[PDB]
This record gives C-alpha cells, structure tokens and sequence, in this order.
C-alpha cells in the first residue's frame, strides 16, 4: 500500500535500509526549523526529516506585499548530528567545517506497517506477536533549544527510537551560516518506570557521564509480517 | 498492521472491537511539558497510550553529558475520568481513579473520524462502518499558553464522552495531579447555517445546555 | 483499502479528485486555528483541513466550572485563500463578502497511500519508482500570523505541496466575523539549494514579484 | 512626586488633604497587542487613563497603514467589587466594573514596604503612613500574558486582597468579562524569622486566605 | 537630580529642553532580544541612550564560565531616522547603517518631568505650575520578530515621541545586518470622544496622509 | 530617595556613603508564575526581601481559591560564590542558605543613576555627581523555559559589583534550587568607537578572559 520508514545514521555515512525494506533515496537528517521565532519540526520517522540537500537556511519567507526574503533575518534550522566533537575553541562552526557534523538518512519503502514500541525499562521491548524487528534504540520524545522552542516525536513512530543515545543528538544552525552546540540544547527521553512505582512520587536522580544511557527507556522498531 | 486506539475516559481498559487483537493497554497520555514547552501525542495514534503511568515519565539531558530526572519543574497531562474535581491535589495512589485508560488494537484497515459541525451525527463514507460516535474535540490549553490539539481526521478528535475538562494536570516531581482553573478544552461548534457562517453570534452556555452545542463525529473503518 | 487524500483548489471552485481516487466530500480549506493564544493546525494533506462548514469561529471553549463561551473573546481561524484581490480600502471583510476569499477542498479515497517529494531546486522531483503522479506544486513548510503564532506541514505529506504558489496563501479571520490579510502574515517555503552552496554561508536574497516562484522548491504528490 | 490612588469602585478617589489632583480616570492594568502584554505600574500616573475604551490604542506597520479596532487586541483594567457577571457586559453596562483613579501632586516620594508576615510592616523612620494593604505581585490572563507590580511601588500594595482584581475587555467587541484563566499572585506570609527553605503546599478557600498573604504599607517621607 | 532623556529621531544630536542641562549624548536603544527574549529600555530613561552603537551591544555567559559574543541569533532594536529602505529592500550593513539610527540626549532637570496625553487630536496642557519641554505623539508599545517587544510608561517622557512615524524603529542582528520588516508594529494611544468611551469602538483603517491626524497627542512637562 | 545594594555573598552589604540603612534582606532577581516571568529591578527595594523562600508567593483563581506551592512555579535569586555541589543535584532546605545573596535598602539624600562605558574603562560620573560604586554592566537573563527579565540601564541594578558568569540560582516551589545549563546572563559588551558601524566580530571567551570583555559601569549620586 506504500508504507515508508525513515532511518537516521547519526553519522556522515548513509544508513542501510532495515531488513525487508528497499531504498528510495538518501539525504540529511532535519530535526526542525524556526522561523519568526516559531519552531516547526518533522517527525524523524517520516520522509520529511530527510532532505536531499542540506543548508543552514533551508527555507525562505514571503509577505503579503509579494516580497520574499532568504537568509535575511535571524532564523534557525536544526539537524541530527554526528559524533564529531566541538572544536576546542567552542566557537560556531562555519562553511565546509559543518559537513562532518550533519547526520545522514534513508527513506525506505516497506511491505507493511512499521511502528515503534517502548519498554520504559532498560530492557529491549519485544515486538508485538507477528511483527519482525527493524532496529532497536533509545526512547527519544522531544527537544528544545533557542527560546525553549522545539518539537518532538510520536511515540509509536520509528522516529521516537534513536539507535544511538547522545546527550546532544542535534546541532543548531543559523541563516548567517553558523552552527554550534549550546548549553540549552535539551534532549528529552522516556524514563525507566518500575510498574510498582507508577503511582508513587518520582525519586529524583542526577546522572553523569557513564551512567546516562543506563537509565533511559529502550525501544524497538517493528514491521508487520 | 494498522492500529486502532481507543481511550475509555474511565478507569477501566477499553475493549478492542471483536476480531481485533489487543497489542496492549495503558494510560491516556495527552502531552508532556518540558521547559514549559508542550509536546503532544495524537490521541488517535498508539503513542498516546503509555503502558506505564507516572507523574514524570520522562527525563532530559544537556550537551554537557548530564541528565536530570524529576529534578526541576516539568509536568505531564493525561485524559481524565468522571472522578469528582478534588478540593486539593491528589497524591500517588489517589491519582489512579482520575486517569483515563486506553487500548491499542491491531485493525484490518485504517480508521478515520468525520465531523458534522452540526447537532446531527455525520455518516461514515459509503462503504465504511461506524466504530463509535462522539463529540468533536479540537484542542486544549492549560499552564501558560501551552497545550495542543487533535487531528480532525484522527479518531483522537472524536471522544465518546463530552467533558468541559477532559484532562488532568500532573505536577511531575511533586507526584500529584490536579485540576486548575486555567484548563480549557476546545470543541468544534454546531453551526446553525447549512455551510457558511460569516457572522458568529456570541453566546455563553451553562451546564445542561452544552452538549447540543457541540459538533458531533463518528469514527469509521472501511468495510 | 481506503486511504484519504485531500486536495485544495486555492480558488472558489471545488478541486477535482486526481485520477485513481474517488470523491467523498467537498469543503473549505482550514489552515489552522488560534485559541487562548495557542495555534493549532490541521495538516493540509489530511481531511482535517477540509471542513464541510465555514465559519470565522468554528469552535468554542469550556472551563472547569462547566461553562462554555462561544465567539466572545479574541480567538482566530485561518483559511487557505483564493486569488481574490484584497479590498482597496484594506479594511476587514465581513459576512457573506468573505466567501470569495475562501479556498475550497476535496477529500478523496485512494487505493494506496500518498506522499510528497521535494527537489529543493526548480526541477519537478520525480515520483519514486512504483509510484504515480497525482499533482505537482511548491514546497510549503510553515506560516505565522497574529502574535507570531502559526503551524506547519509535514514535508512527507501532500499538504506540503501546494499547486499554486502564493506569497499570501492564507487569510486571517476573527470570532468577531471579520477577516483580512495583515502585514505580519508570513508564508515559509523550502528554498532552492544549489549543491555547492549546501556547506557555505547562504547568500542572502530579497525577491520581488516576478522572481518569486522561480526560487521556491518544487514538489510532486505521488501515489503507490 | 505623583501619588496615584485607585478606588476599585466606580467612584473617583479623593486626593490626600494637602494634595492637588491633576486628573482622574480609569485604572489601566495593561494592553495586549499581538498577544503581547504591555503593563502600566499601578503606582505610576500612566496607570490612570482619563478616557476609557475597550480599545484605547491603534497600531501601524511600516507600510504606512494603521488599524484601529480592526483586529483582535484587548485591554485589561483594575476592576471594582461588582459581582462577577454571568455573561460579558457591553458598552454602558461596563461602567460599574472599571476601577477609577486619581493622580495627586504630592510633597515627597511614596514607597511601599512588605512584611511577608501577618504583621504590618512599619514605615521607615521619618516617613508617614498613607495606607496599609496586601502584597499584590503579578497576574496572568489570556495565554501566558500578564504582568506584575514593583514591590517598592505603591501599586504593589492594594488596600485589600482580591482573588480577581482585574477585568478583560475584548477590544473591538466592546465588551468586558471575567474569564476562568485569570490569576492574581501575592507575596505570602512566612512564619520563620527570615529563612524558609521547604514550603508546605496548601489550598486555601475563602475565609482562610488573608492570613497567608503578606501585608504592606505605603509611606511618604516626613 | 532628576533626569530626562530626549530622542532626535535623526542623525543630529537632540538638544536638552529649555531649563535642563546636558550630561551626554548617544544612540537611541529601544530594546534587545536575547535567546528569543525581549527586554526594553524606557525611552524616557538614560538606559535608552547608549554612548556606543553596535548591531550587537551585548553578549551572554553560561554556568560553565564561557561567554559568547555575536555568536548565536540575537537582536537589537534602535529608534530610527527618516532614512528609507534602499530600493533593493535588502538588509543594510556596516557604515550604511549609520544614517538610520536616532541620536539621544540625557539631561539633568531641576524638578520632576512627566508626560500627559490628551487621547484626542488636541495637545494636552501641562498641569498647573508645570512648564513645557516638548510635545509629540502618544507612543505606547511595539512588537517585531516573534511578536516580542516592549513599551513605554504612559507618564514617562518616552511615551511622547516628537515626530510620528509608522515605523519608528529599525531591527538589527548580531550578524551585522539591520532592516525594516513588515511585522514591525508601533502602537499608539487612539483619540477617544468622551461620549464614545463606553460604546463599541468604530473600526478604522488609515492610510498615508491620514495617520498623524488620528493619533493621541502628548506633552512632556517639568515642575 | 532609595538605593538598593547587593553583596552577592552571604554577608549583608553596607549602605554606600551618604546613605542610611532601612533594612537588610535577600536578593530576589525574579519570579515565574504560570510560566510568566516577572522581575524586580535590582536597583529597587523590590529586589530585596526581608524573608527568603523558594516559593515567596501564591496564586488565586476566579473561584476565590488560592493555591500555594502546589504547582510548578519558580523564584530566582542572586547567588554567592558558593561552589555548586559536585553531585550537581538540587540543593534543599537549610543547605540553600549559603547560595543566596544578601541586600541592603538605603535612604539617599539625592537621586542615583548608573552610567556605562561599553569599554574596559570606567565611565566617569556626570559633573556634579559622586561615585557610590563601580561594576559590570548587567542587562538581562533567562532560565527555565527561556523566560527571564532584565535591568534598566539607568538604574544601579544594571551595575553589579562582582561579575559572575552565573549570577543567579533557580529555585522551585518544591523547595529545590540549582544551577541549570540554560541559565544565561547577558551583559553589555565592549565596543571600540572605530568599530561601532562594522560587522561585530564573533567571539567565544573562556574563564580568565571574561571580565576583560564586559562593559564597565559606575553608580553615581547627584551630590557634592
Ligand atoms: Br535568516
Ligand atoms: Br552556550
Ligand atoms: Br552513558
Ligand atoms: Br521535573
Ligand atoms: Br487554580
Ligand atoms: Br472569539
Ligand atoms: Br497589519
Ligand atoms: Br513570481
Ligand atoms: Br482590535
Ligand atoms: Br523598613
Ligand atoms: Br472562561
Ligand atoms: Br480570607
Ligand atoms: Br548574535
Ligand atoms: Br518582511
Ligand atoms: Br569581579
Ligand atoms: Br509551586
Ligand atoms: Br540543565
Ligand atoms: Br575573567
Ligand atoms: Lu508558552
Ligand atoms: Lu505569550
């Protein structure tokens, strides 16, 4: 019937289409854009989060006087990033130096429905009976950055299942041509919840390097057989 | 592998239509609020049915490789039941009776919702059968200017039970939920005109005289 | 199997369902609404953006005291518009006079799923192998109006592919029963990105009538 | 110095014995244009507008076009103790709900001090009392818009606590009303001498509120 | 030592009003926007007059003791001159920005200074015992990018601009550009007839040549 | 006339010369209720509260019912040099005391103002005015939800005596306080008059290179 599934490598390499699916096209991983200070995202599980061409400013805007402006104000674009570390200067990255930071994606056609399930535990949730595994990962639900604006993922969409946990899974770019990580770039994930504690006051926890991914909910993307 | 999602609006799990296998049941998640930014789940999609409840079901991390769980001021919102408005916040186990339940069922085809914007219930498309009838639930707002809305073609926009306040607020780390006065539910209206209303007539409706003013809908599935 | 696809004429005439699909109903093109200062849109590629009845205020709100208020505050509704010229006076349009400005839509049932592809160039992107064309257009991404509030389209959905490019694709209406085009109504479209410019500082550009459509990404809506 | 008094009644307040009144008007809390609130300090003369209107302002864009009552803006005003209406009030029926004010030319500056206690804070030495009241901090209404008062300003010291001390006028509609999302914020009384690190949550009903609201006093030098 | 700040709305330094003395001149800062948050400086105060101009007059620091200057996407807004946008309508940069920024003067006054508004086409009179410093138009608030903005205290001299401008300010960015945008809105007190105070407002759309005549007038006075 | 001063330490600051003390308290930067921030200019007595509490206010609704420390509101206070715990976990109860700045509200004989150089040099007080103190130009800030407030540049509040990359701490109605990664402080930058109308040169500065790039200010009183 024309089912599609999008996958993000989180590296500069094109990701392979999941078992049982066929490639349509590859691109760069778009998380969301911000125009006139308003954020609008593209679900990572849809083809909309995979654009053939990258740019710190992938859009333009027009007014009722029939005048359009491209990269002529103060807008943003956010993309899933790679493991490339911040330069020692911690200063904004520009031009060709940006290339190594942008994640790649693949839009694939699937023979049937594709969905994600979350365990809300450190264990991988099993696929529903009769469904096959496409991939596993971590429960990525939403994010915020400049102005506390942002967007998120549908919990049954493959986009809520990132294959590699990253405290900073995306990078911020600007129309002026710069990109960088900022202290306020927040990534939100489904937490691990013990069934016995569902109706108990949450126990606060502060996590540091090495103990982060061990307390995040896991997920599996599945496809009907 | 089509999925049908049903929210009971009660503390009891909804039954899947006969013939449809239930993948799982859970609690009706409307949206999360992180850094005062709402992120909603489509009530018609499986993501809105979270198997395990918690006043704080998520955590967040910053680029410095530090993550905080229930260590700030975030919250969660869930579809609610008919439990009476509490005089004060309900804590822990006392929360349960207030949270709506849901079921995710594997269906043979995609289900949709149709809306009349009329007192009359809209028919399903020719060749489609009705799964349930309800009221047109459009959007909502609560703390600050945050909130969200439903897709009118999604079954999530068609709630069987109309309710002035169909959801409840849980204050994350506090482990309590409550109904606050700034909670607003928005519904499509019943339009007197047949198809074009260029000049609405303001009106204030009291209890008992509401349901007849709320647009009706039906959730349908082909065959 | 029964998959819906919505089409917007962007005129006062009802659009025709593309070949291979059958009509379910016609209506008016709803872009989004704004209640209690929060915007909420209906993806243009879904039936939710096609309402049987038009109204400057198609909704009401209810509070915790079980009281609902209809068209009594300052909420909005936004609809896709037609080429109808803006009044010389530039004053708000009211009542029946609003009709000529509202776009019409059609909700059709398709035998398979539909998607949109974007080239990000002036070239019409080809449909994936095994998919047929329903229509072509321009990459529409998002918009903002009153209070800088707004919403957007899913680039994978037909809603992100408008057949007629319009610098001012939508009109603003108020519960009062007034509608108009205001100077802060912005439409955002995917730009045409040249390969050697991807990882270079974007070159700023300000375009005027006549050079608009030529700098907007093209798209094609396809069905399996 | 300009002493501003809000009666919170539909009658203009009197200026202190030894003070000339410059003008009287209506108590303006804030305007909302493009869903952005812009407030007037209740202790400054700007909060006392001589002429009322549900839409007292207009706006213009760089295209040299200005619009008056032609969009969806609104205004907020300090209200009187008239009972909450069942439905929005229109035109003439609005009068009974808008607080009146007077701007008086005073001999010296006036300030407000807050106790954060059930006790009334004393005026500084060499200062006299004008009135006492409750610590009014901020407010919110439509969306997340609203504003607040400067605690050193007399505007932060309202003679009596009031759950909903302001009303919303919906601009072009020509009507005003009290909506359920209206919130008033007040400084609380703190039992401790000066440090309270762990608040004890509580819900207060009519009759059990004031003991929990900080007291204040407005004083004028001399 | 009372103070009053004046803005020329031109490239020439404004002069202190009769009866007051100059402290220093500068450029007219209206407001700034950092991390998408706007913060203004009342035009009647010295804070709206900076000795030095820059499209990015500020920087920001985080808790890791790292500060960033002109390294994100922030704005600065300044009162402007009559200089029009170049025909290209593209952003202005570098030295070409100079002709667009208003100058200001911070003056010391012998007594209290305040503004009064007529809410009519008539110029309001100064209170008995007060002398005039200048007259103008009632400027109350403004909004631009993201509908963020700030405003003026109605009793402050800053709410009284000497020359009406539909676009009294220009928008600049950390990247070094400045320009006028269609969504740059200026709000002014309207004229209200006493008999119309409690009557539904009569909508009006005004065009060039009839703007100034429908705006409330004001006068800045000193005791 | 009043003048407010903040020690930015646990010690009470002293009233500047020529002024008499009224009272001492804790330095309140701003509060956040129902997601809206509301500050108290640091140059005014409103920024100096006699009593501290992570939740110094409550809110009341249309049904005449008030709720105290029951939701998710905030309070922000100027902080001291006290090190952030190594665990980086929230601070609670009495343990919060060491992090909160103290203040003094004083009565002055004449008006006081702040001036800014926008350079590494200290701006001179106007002729006829005397210096009360010198510091760094503090403009605004943001924290939770990117909400925040700022200082009037003509007020002593915009002139902090001790520059701090993290000058304030965030507290919640829960009784928890902490420094979060999104806590931003904005200061006036230094500008060379030769470069006022030139593209700003972007710069990222690290510890020990901060103070030398922040505008300097002086607080002056019109007397002697
Ligand atoms: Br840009
Ligand atoms: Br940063
Ligand atoms: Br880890
Ligand atoms: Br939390
Ligand atoms: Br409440
Ligand atoms: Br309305
Ligand atoms: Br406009
Ligand atoms: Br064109
Ligand atoms: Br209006
Ligand atoms: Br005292
Ligand atoms: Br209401
Ligand atoms: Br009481
Ligand atoms: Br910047
Ligand atoms: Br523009
Ligand atoms: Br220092
Ligand atoms: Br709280
Ligand atoms: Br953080
Ligand atoms: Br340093
Ligand atoms: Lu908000
Ligand atoms: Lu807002």
């Amino acid at each position: 019937h024309g089912f599609l599934v999008t996958r993000h490598s989180q590296t500069t390499d094109d990701p392979q289409c999941p078992p049982g699916t066929k490639i349509l096209y590859h691109g760069y991983s778009l998380l969301y854009v911000q125009g006139n200070e308003r954020a609008h995202g593209q679900d990572l599980g849809t083809a909309g989060s995979c654009l053939r061409k990258f740019s710190t400013m992938p859009f333009l805007f027009c007014n009722i006087n029939n005048v359009c402006n491209f990269a002529s104000r103060n807008d943003y674009s956010y993309w899933l990033s790679t493991p490339e570390p911040m330069p020692m200067s911690m200063a904004p990255i520009t031009g060709e130096n940006i290339r190594p930071f942008i994640s790649r994606c693949a839009v694939c056609e699937a023979p049937a429905m594709v969905m994600a399930v979350h365990s809300q535990t450190i264990q991988i949730p099993q696929c529903p009976t009769g469904w096959s595994s496409l991939w596993i990962g971590y429960s990525f639900v939403m994010h915020t950055s400049a102005g506390a604006e942002g967007s998120g993922q549908a919990l049954a969409s493959p986009g809520s299942c990132l294959e590699e946990f990253r405290s900073a899974p995306f990078i911020e770019c600007h129309g002026r041509g710069t990109c960088n990580y900022y202290a306020n770039a927040y990534s939100f994930w489904l937490a691990t919840i013990e069934r016995s504690e569902m109706f108990k006051k949450p126990t606060p926890s502060t996590l540091k390097a090495g103990e982060l991914r061990t307390h995040v909910s896991r997920c599996q993307v599945c496809m009907r057989r | 592998g089509y999925l049908l999602v049903k929210h009971s609006q009660t503390d009891q799990e909804p039954m899947c239509p006969v013939g449809m296998n239930k993948l799982w049941s859970g609690y009706s998640l409307l949206y999360f609020e992180g850094q005062e930014k709402a992120h909603n789940q489509d009530l018609g999609l499986a993501g809105s049915c979270l198997a395990r409840f918690s006043t704080m079901p998520f955590l967040y991390c910053n680029p410095g490789d530090v993550c905080y769980y229930a260590s700030r001021n975030d919250k969660s919102y869930w579809l609610s039941t008919t439990a009476p408005l509490p005089m004060m916040p309900v804590a822990e186990e006392d929360i349960r009776p207030y949270i709506s339940r849901c079921s995710v069922c594997e269906a043979p085809a995609v289900a949709i919702a149709v809306h009349s914007q009329d007192v009359s219930i809209p028919h399903c498309p020719a060749g489609w059968r009705s799964l349930w009838i309800g009221y047109s639930f459009l959007m909502h707002t609560a703390a600050g200017d945050e909130g969200g809305g439903q897709s009118l073609v999604s079954p999530g926009s068609c709630l069987e039970d109309f309710r002035a306040t169909p959801f409840i607020e849980c204050n994350g780390a506090r482990g309590t939920c409550h109904y606050y006065a700034n909670k607003y539910s928005f519904w499509l209206t019943t339009i007197p005109e047949q198809s074009f209303q260029g000049t609405p007539s303001a009106d204030t409706l009291k209890a008992g005289l509401i349901r007849t003013h709320i647009s009706r809908c039906q959730v349908c599935m082909k065959n």
